[PDB]
C-alpha cells in the first residue's frame, strides 16, 4: 500500500512541475506562493518519497526548499565552477542593509561585474580566464561573457530573477544565503562574508 | 581529580520494616483492618514532618492483604480525618483477606 | 473572580474499574501505582468524556510517541468491558451550578474493535446524589447492575427540577458545554475540535508538539473581522453584477 | 463589551454613543469652521482615548 | 480608502503585539534544566511593511489602480502587492483571494519560540537541540500561551461573571526533575490552572491529592484497588 | 468512503510507484535508457503496469512507448516537460553498422560477442572511407595518425551507446561486447518499402527524428 | 546473531554484549528486577539512566551536576555508594 | 570460555566534558542526575564510537521517539565543542587482550553543521597506561592540552 | 537498527516488521543446490516473457 | 507447492489422484509470479519462484 496523504500529494496537478524542477536543483522560495504552500503542506511525505531516490528534501531556516544528493544519490549528479561560487559569494555579499535604499532590491549587470573586478585577486581571476591570459581587453570581455553565462545558470537555479525584459537587470531571492558564511554570536555579518571572500 | 562519593540513608526501609511487622497482625486474625483508625493510631508515634511519608508507606503495606467488598456496591467512601493540621484519607474497609 | 472547577471523574463498568470515583484537586491530582495498574486508562477516560469524537480519538502507546496513524485500531475498544459503560464529569461553575456531564460507551459486536458512544448532560441535581447511585441499581446480587439510558431517564425525570439532556451530535454538545464554562472556546467545526484535540493530547504525551509548532500563528492569534467586512460589503455591488454577467 | 453590558450603556450615553473623545476639545475650535461635511448633530467628548 | 486603512492594520497589529508583550511576561524566570526563559518573538514581514508604508504615504502615485472603478478594492490590493516585489509569482489564483489574503492582519506577522539557553543569548527552541525535561517544560509553556490567549479571545462572547475552567495532563510525569516540578507547580497555581500527573511513585508531590492504585484478579477477573490521601503541608 | 486510496489514484498505479524497483526504472528511462527483454527485473516491471506507467508519464507530457520489438523507451512531446536531444550523425552510423551486424547470420555463431576491430572493419567495408574520414578532421586524407583518431571517436560513441542501452560490454573484457534488439530504431527510415521522403515526413511529425 | 556467526568465528572467542535503555525511571522496581535478572543470566551488559538513582544496590553508579562556570559549562561527577 | 567485557568509557572536549572517564560494570552501570545533567549525550558519544557511519546517526529527543522525521540537524554537532575531540572505549578479549577503539571527532568550519570522523585502532597497550592521559599533554601548572 | 531500538526502548515498529530478516540466519548448502534451478527458472521466465 | 514441484509424472501419477495436487498448478503460480506484495526494500526480493 501507500499512504493515503502521499497519494493525495502527488495525485495534486502541481507535482509533475515541481518534480522536474526539483530534480534540476531548482530551490523554492517564499516567492513562489503555490509551490511553497504546496511543499509546507507536504513535506512531511514528500522528504519520504525522495528518501527512496537517496536524495535528501530540506527546508533551509531561512525558509526555502531544495534537494541535496547523497553519494548513492539515484539521480546523475552535476556540479558547480569556481567562477560559479565566486559569482555566488558575490551575490551573498550584496543582500546587504545599504542595499535597500542603493537600488530598492533591483540590480544591474554592471554592478555585480564591477563588484566582481575589485574585490577579488588577480590570479584567482587569471585562473577563471586562463593561467595565460594578462590584463588585456579581450581577456575582460571574456570574463564579462562567462559572467553573463553563470548569472544565467544562477537563474535557472532560482537564486536570481531577470526583471522581464531583455536588458540585464535583476533582483536577489534569499535563497542565495546558501552561499553564505558561517555565523557565530554577534559576528556582523559583512565582515565574515568578507573574509570568506578573501 | 580523583572521584569522590557519597551514601544512602537506609531510614525509609527500617520504618517499612517496623510498620510491616506492626501490621502482620491483621492478616493473622484475619481482623477487619480500617485505614482511618490505623492511620490515626499510627501517626502519633512520629512527629508531624515525616507523617507523608509514613502514611505513605503504610499504605502500600496495607493494600496488599485482602480487599474491600464494599468497592462494588456502587457508594462512595468518605473522607476521615487523621491527625490535627487537616490530613484526610479515603478507604472502604478491608473485608475480604 | 472564583473561576470554576472541575470536582470528580466517575468510571462504571470499565476494564478494571466497575464503579470508581476521583475526587479531584484544586490544584494538583497524582496518580501513582506499578506498571499497568490502570493510570493511563484513567486520563482516557477523562479525555474520552471531554471530547467524544471516534474520528479523533486515539490513544497510541507512549512508547512510539510520534509515529504515524500506522494501525486501524485506536487502542480504545481495549479499555471497554461486554456490557454497557460510562464516564462522567461532575464540574462547579462561578456561578455555583452543579452541572454533570458525561457520555455512555459500548462495545459495537463484530470482528473489528469498534465502540459506539453518545453524550448526555444533566443539570439540578442534588448535592446529596453521587453519581455511582445514579447509573446503578442495588440489586439483591453481590454485585449491582448497571442501568441504561431507557432506565437513567425514566429515574431522572422522576426527580423535581432536575433535567436530562441527550444529544444528538457533538456540536450541541460542545455548544452547552461552552455556555457554561466548561471550556475555554465553542468548538464551531470539526477544525476547532482538532485543534483542542491537538493541545490535550500534546500536553498528555509532553514535548515541544510539532503541530503547535507548524502553525503557531494559526493558535495563538485572534482572527479579527473589521478589517474585512467593510469592504465585503463596499464589494457587492460589483460581485453581484459579475455573477449575474456570467 | 459584554451583552450584558450593552443595554446598560447604550441608555447610559443615549445620542452621544457615536461621538469622538478628544482630550483637549480647544484645539478643535479653530478646525470647526470648517466642518461643513459632517453629520447634523456631531458629539464630542474630553479624556484619555 | 488609503491611510485609513493602513492605520486600523496598524493599530490591530499594535494591539496584538502588546498583548503578547503581557502575556510574555508571566514566563520570566522559569527554570527548566538549562532553560531561564521563554518567549514569543513578533516580528513584521518587510514585503508587507513597505507596502503598507506606500499605502500609507504614497497614494497619489497609484491612485489610478484604486478608484479604477473595472476592479474591486480587493483586487486593487493584490495588483498594488505584484507591483511592488515584483519577482512574486502568482500560483494561478485568482487575484480575489490575494487580495482577501492582503486584508487579514495575521498575515503580515512572523511567529518564533525562543529559550534562554545557559550562558547562551536568545536561541530558537529546536527539540533536537534540548535535553528530555527542557522539551517538556517548555511545551508546556507554550501551551499556557495558548489557553491565556484563547480564554482573552472569547470572554467577548460570555457571560460578565462566568470565568472558565482549565485543567491539563502529564503522563510519564518520572522524567522531570523536583526543580522542574517545583517551577511547574509555581506557574499552574499562578494560573489558577489544574493538573493531573501519572508516575510510577518515583515522585511524591507533598501539595495535592494523591491515589494509589493496585490491580488484582478476583473471582477471576481484574479487579483496582484504590485508596487516596490529601491534606499534607 | 473517505480517506480511501481510490479516491486520488487508482490502486494498481499506488502498487506500481510503491514498488522497490520504480525508483531505478524511472531515474533511468528519464535519462533516455532504452529497456529490452535480457534485463528481466525492468522488462517483466514495465510488462506489469504498462498502462499505468503510460498514463502517469502522461502527465509530463511524454509518451511510453513500446517498439514491435518488445523494447521501451520515452518519447517527449514538443510541450514535454522534460527536456529532448538528438544523437550525433556518428553515432548514426554506428547505430546502423550493429543493426546490420544484429541481423548477420554469417556473425550469429560468435553468440552476440563481438569486437571493436570487427566493428570497425565493417563499417569501412560499407561506407564511403574518405569521406566519412572529414568528420573527423577537414584535412583527413588517410593517414594512420587519422585512422587512429577515427577508431578512438568510435569507442567514444560506442560508450555512448552503452549508457543508452544499446550495448552492453563483457564483464572482464572491454574489447569485447553483445548487442540487443533496442538497436532496430535506427532502421525506422527503412523498414516500410516505400519512398524514402514520405517516410521521413512521417518520422518527423511523430517526433521520432529530427533532420540536421 | 551470535549463534550464525559460530563458523566463521575462532573457536576461542564470544563477543561482547552490551545494550541501553534511556529514561529508565518508566518502570517499577519489579520491572526492573526483572530486567537485571535477564541480563545477568545471559552475560549482558547494560547503561541505564534516570533522573532518580532507580538502582541503589546492584551495580556502579554516577551522579552528575552540570555547573555554569565563567561563561563557559562544566559537569561535575561523583559516585554513589549502597550503604553508609 | 570467558565472555568479552567492556572496561571504560572516555570523552574529551564534549559539550561540558573537558576530559572525563567512566568506568563501566560487570553487569549494570547507572547515570543520574537532575535534568540537562548529560546523561544522554554519554549515550551518544558511546554509540558513536561504535557505529561511525555518520548516515545513520541520527539522536532525535526521548520524546517525539518513533518518529521517522528526516529532520534538519541530526543533533550530534552541538554536543561537541570548537576544536579537536575524542571517543574512545576499552575492551577485554575473551583472548584477555586489552584494545583500544574510537574515534577522532571535528566540527566542520562552514555554514553547514558539519562533522568529520576519523577511526582509529590500539593494540598491546601497557595495563598502567589511562586513556585520559594518553590522549593529552601536560602544559603549564597542571592546566593540560589536548594532541591531535 | 538494533541499538537504536534499544536506546529508545520498547517495542521497536521496523523490528518487528521484518522479523523473519531479522532472526533467520542464511545457509550456503541450499544455495549451491539452488544454484542450478536458478539457471533454469531463469531460462523459463526469458520464454515466457 | 514443493510437493507439486518435487514428485513428477511417471512415478507419482498414481499418487496425482489426489485432490490438492496437480501439474497445471505450477503454472498457475504464474499469476503470483508477477509481483507480490512486497513492502520494505534490502537486498533483492523478486517473485515466487
Ligand atoms: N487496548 C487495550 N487492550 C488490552 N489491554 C489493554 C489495553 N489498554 C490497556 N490494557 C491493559 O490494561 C492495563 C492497564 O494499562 P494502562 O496503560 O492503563 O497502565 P498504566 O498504569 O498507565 O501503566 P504505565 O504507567 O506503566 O504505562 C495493562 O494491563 C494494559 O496491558
Ligand atoms: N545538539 C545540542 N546542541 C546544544 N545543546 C545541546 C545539544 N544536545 C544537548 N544539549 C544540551 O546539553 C545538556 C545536556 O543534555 P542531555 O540530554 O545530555 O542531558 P540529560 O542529563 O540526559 O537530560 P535529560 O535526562 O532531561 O534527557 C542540556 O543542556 C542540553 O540542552
Ligand atoms: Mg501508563
Ligand atoms: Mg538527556
Amino acid at each position: 500500500f501507500m499512504p493515503v496523504k502521499l497519494a493525495q500529494a502527488l495525485a495534486n496537478s502541481l507535482f509533475p512541475e515541481l518534480d522536474s524542477q526539483l530534480r534540476a536543483g531548482r530551490h523554492i522560495g517564499i516567492d513562489d506562493l503555490d509551490n511553497h504552500a504546496f511543499l509546507m503542506d507536504f513535506q512531511e511525505q514528500l522528504e519520504e518519497f525522495y528518501a527512496r531516490y537517496n536524495v535528501e528534501l530540506i527546508r533551509a531556516p531561512e525558509g526555502f526548499f531544495y534537494l541535496r544528493p547523497r553519494s548513492t544519490t539515484l539521480i546523475p549528479r552535476s556540479v558547480l565552477s569556481e567562477l560559479d561560487m565566486m559569482v555566488g559569494k558575490i551575490l551573498c555579499y550584496l543582500y546587504l542593509s545599504p542595499e535597500r535604499l542603493a537600488n530598492q532590491g533591483i540590480f544591474t549587470s554592471q554592478e555585480l561585474y564591477e563588484e566582481l573586478i575589485s574585490l577579488a585577486d588577480e590570479g584567482k581571476l587569471m585562473k577563471f580566464v586562463n593561467q595565460r591570459s594578462s590584463g588585456s581587453d579581450l581577456d575582460k570581455q571574456k570574463l564579462q561573457e562567462k559572467v553573463r553565462t553563470t548569472l544565467n545558470r544562477l537563474r535557472r537555479l532560482g537564486m536570481v530573477y531577470f526583471l522581464p525584459n531583455n536588458n540585464n537587470k535583476f533582483t536577489i531571492t534569499e535563497a542565495v544565503f546558501r552561499f553564505g558564511a558561517d555565523v557565530r554570536s554577534g559576528d556582523d555579518p559583512r565582515e565574515i562574508q568578507l573574509r570568506m571572500i578573501r | 581529580l580523583e572521584l569522590e562519593y557519597e551514601e544512602f540513608s537506609e531510614i525509609n526501609d527500617q520504618l517499612a520494616a517496623m510498620i510491616e511487622k506492626a501490621l502482620l497482625v491483621y492478616q493473622q486474625e484475619q481482623r477487619p483492618l480500617d485505614l482511618g483508625a490505623v492511620l490515626r493510631d499510627y501517626l502519633a508515634q512520629h512527629p508531624l514532618p515525616r507523617h507523608f511519608d509514613v502514611a505513605r508507606i503504610l499504605v502500600d503495606q496495607a493494600v496488599r492483604l485482602g480487599v474491600a467488598e464494599a468497592d462494588f456496591s456502587g457508594l462512595p467512601a468518605e473522607w476521615l480525618a487523621i491527625n490535627d493540621y487537616g490530613a484526610k484519607v479515603q478507604a472502604h474497609v478491608i473485608d475480604t483477606y | 473572580i472564583e473561576r470554576g472547577k472541575f470536582r470528580s471523574l466517575t468510571l462504571v463498568n470499565w476494564n478494571g474499574f466497575f464503579a470508581r470515583t476521583f475526587d479531584l484537586d484544586e490544584l494538583v491530582t497524582t496518580l501513582s501505582g506499578g506498571n499497568g495498574a490502570g493510570k493511563s486508562t484513567t486520563m482516557a477516560a477523562f479525555v474520552t468524556a471531554l471530547i467524544p469524537d471516534l474520528t479523533l480519538l486515539h490513544f497510541r502507546n507512549t512508547t512510539e510517541a510520534g509515529a504515524t496513524s500506522g494501525s486501524r485500531d485506536k487502542g480504545l475498544h481495549g479499555k471497554l468491558r461486554a456490557g454497557v459503560c460510562y464516564s462522567t464529569l461532575d464540574v462547579i461553575n462561578s456561578r455555583h451550578q452543579r452541572v454533570v456531564v458525561g457520555v455512555r460507551l459500548q462495545q459495537v459486536a463484530g470482528r473489528d474493535r469498534k465502540v459506539d458512544i453518545k453524550p448526555f448532560m444533566i443539570q439540578g441535581l442534588p448535592t446529596a446524589i453521587q453519581p455511582t447511585q445514579l447509573l446503578t441499581e442495588n440489586v439483591g446480587e453481590r454485585q449491582a447492575r448497571v442501568l441504561p439510558l431507557n432506565e437513567l431517564k425514566d429515574r431522572l425525570d422522576e426527580m423535581e427540577g432536575v433535567q436530562f439532556k441527550q444529544f444528538n451530535s457533538i456540536t450541541d454538545y460542545h455548544a452547552q458545554m461552552f455556555d457554561l464554562g466548561v471550556i475555554p472556546k465553542r468548538l464551531r467545526s470539526a477544525s476547532d475540535r482538532s485543534k483542542f484535540y491537538r493541545l490535550i493530547e500534546a500536553s498528555l504525551y509532553g514535548g515541544i508538539s510539532s503541530a503547535i509548532t507548524r502553525s503557531l500563528r494559526d493558535y495563538l492569534l485572534p482572527e479579527n473581522s473589521g478589517v474585512r467586512k467593510a469592504f465585503q460589503d463596499m464589494e457587492a455591488a460589483l460581485r453581484e453584477n459579475r455573477i449575474t454577467l456570467e | 463589551i459584554t451583552i450584558d453590558d450593552a443595554p446598560y450603556f447604550s441608555a447610559l450615553y443615549g445620542p452621544a454613543r457615536h461621538g469622538i473623545v478628544v482630550p483637549d476639545l480647544s484645539l478643535v475650535r479653530p478646525h470647526l469652521e470648517t466642518l461643513e461635511d459632517c453629520p447634523e448633530d456631531l458629539y464630542l467628548i474630553e479624556g484619555d482615548p | 480608502s488609503s491611510k485609513s486603512v493602513a492605520n486600523i492594520i496598524r493599530k490591530t497589529i499594535q494591539r496584538e503585539q502588546n498583548r503578547i508583550r503581557m502575556l510574555n511576561q508571566g514566563l520570566q524566570a522559569v527554570s527548566f534544566g538549562q532553560v531561564r526563559g521563554v518567549r514569543l518573538n513578533v516580528n513584521v514581514r518587510e514585503s508587507h511593511a513597505i507596502l503598507l508604508d506606500v499605502l500609507s504615504e504614497q497614494q497619489e502615485q497609484h491612485q489610478d489602480l484604486f478608484n479604477s472603478q473595472r476592479l474591486t478594492f480587493s483586487e486593487a490590493m493584490a495588483k498594488l502587492y505584484q507591483r511592488l516585489n515584483p519577482q512574486v509569482d502568482m500560483g494561478q489564483r485568482l487575484p480575489q483571494t490575494i487580495g482577501e489574503e492582503l486584508l487579514d492582519y495575521r498575515n503580515y506577522l512572523e511567529l518564533d519560540v525562543e529559550v534562554n539557553r545557559g550562558s547562551d543569548g536568545w536561541l530558537k527552541a529546536e527539540s533536537g537541540a534540548l535535553s528530555t525535561g527542557e522539551a517538556i517544560g517548555t511545551g508546556m509553556s507554550i501551551l499556557v500561551m495558548v489557553v491565556q490567549s484563547w480564554e482573552e479571545e472569547s470572554r467577548r462572547l460570555r457571560g460578565k461573571d462566568i470565568s472558565p475552567c482549565r485543567l491539563l495532563f502529564l503522563d510519564e510525569a518520572a522524567r522531570l526533575d523536583a526543580k522542574s516540578i517545583a517551577t511547574l507547580f509555581e506557574l499552574c497555581e499562578r494560573l489558577q490552572m489544574q493538573l493531573i500527573i501519572a508516575a510510577p511513585e518515583n515522585i511524591s508531590p507533598e501539595k495535592g491529592t494523591t491515589y494509589k492504585l493496585v490491580r488484582k484478579v478476583f473471582k477471576n477477573h481484574e479487579h483496582v484497588h484504590v485508596v487516596g490521601l490529601r491534606g499534607f503541608g
